[PDB]
């Protein structure tokens, strides 16, 4: 009837960046004054979100992210969403963010909004596929709605 | 909500200088 | 028809003010046939008012110049706003820091943010910290409901 | 069922272009169960055309290398254009800029651009303004009908 | 209408140098 | 594809 979606986010921790781990994704009511979990026909696990009808889907992720968390190793990540497992990433969802130098502060990163079709047992998580030195994820949200 | 808390958060935040 | 509604500014930068949701004052993007991009919500001029009870996606997109000013760092935390630009969102929540001067332009999205709205919710874009002089060169908020 | 197309480029980068459209080689991005993820609009290897009116979202991400380039700043201002690269789509700029050399990749979304489009439309990411050499290391295009 | 007047635009151009 | 040839890949290191 209504299209299945779920949006599972972290406002409430930071967290460090381990490779192929996915990220900590704790929260599903964003609504300050009403708060009820968003989600219609997903799961979220705690970290990702779980398909359980088939479908064409938009799914994206966002990340705040702070580059500033060493003193002689320039900081950088590249992420994707996975599929399934976190060594499963998707083409087309990676983002990347590099610094040259120490001590630089937040910068944000945002998927695009992927089109994808997805199968029941699914499971859509934010990984980190490659990491230079320590990498400090202020805040991330992942976003799952079908389309068709 | 105050926002102090709520994520993100600078991670730390220098005050406010002339550099030199 | 699902509801819907595209707000955003590309005629005039604007400096970040702390709690001022941003100037949107734009609602026709289609450059051969412009139209306002509005079924059953309002454009306020800094914000969109939902009118149709339901779940929507909203998001915002901030071009932030941050070496516009003499003194660093240059610093700003953006949210959505839900009816008073003091009830922020959490999910919506963004931040960029140079800790030196001399940063140009900066990229911000917000996540495709879902979220259950109600007849009368005003939606803004709304800073919430800000260091130094924090420029927004363009910016723009969207809001579709899932149905 | 609506009209969507998604086009993306994750197999070789690309230095930007004064309105240039970007390379989208790949429409599958489904690992295990490979389909085109196109339903009534075509991909064209550099945009998505439009066949059916109506209302869509359209918006681009972009990975940029800022220091793949022997002079400094490196910057760029980037748009959708509709059926041609200088007839760009208002509120859907982005712009980065580095004034020095410690930045590498840095992240880009537009706003998820809400916009009347008709038959025939051809949506394409375009570089208008470039200072030093920019690195397009990824890029992705969504035009996605809302109904 | 001309792209130098679409939003966004720089803030500034500094004067380009070989780093 | 290996991820090492996913782009993004990080123009240089």
């Amino acid at each position: 009837t209504l299209p299945a979606f779920g949006f599972a986010f972290n406002a409430s921790a930071p967290q460090f960046a381990s490779l192929f781990t996915p990220l900590l994704l704790p929260s599903v009511s964003p609504n300050p004054n009403i708060p009820v979990p968003v989600i219609n026909d997903t799961v979220s696990v705690g970290d990702g979100i779980r398909i359980l009808r088939a479908g064409i889907y938009q799914i994206s992720y966002t990340l705040t992210i702070s580059l500033d968390n060493s003193p002689v190793a320039p900081e950088a990540g590249r992420f994707f969403l996975s599929l399934g497992t976190p060594a499963n990433i998707i083409p087309g969802s990676g983002t990347a963010v590099r610094s040259n130098v120490i001590g630089t502060g937040e910068v944000d990163v945002s998927s695009g909004v992927i089109l994808i079709n997805l199968n029941p047992g699914d499971l859509i998580q934010i990984v980190p596929v490659q990491l230079i030195g320590t990498v400090d994820i202020r805040a991330a949200a992942l976003t799952v709605a079908q389309i068709s | 909500i105050e926002p102090e808390n709520i994520g993100p958060t600078f991670s730390a935040l220098p005050p406010i200088y002339i550099p030199t």
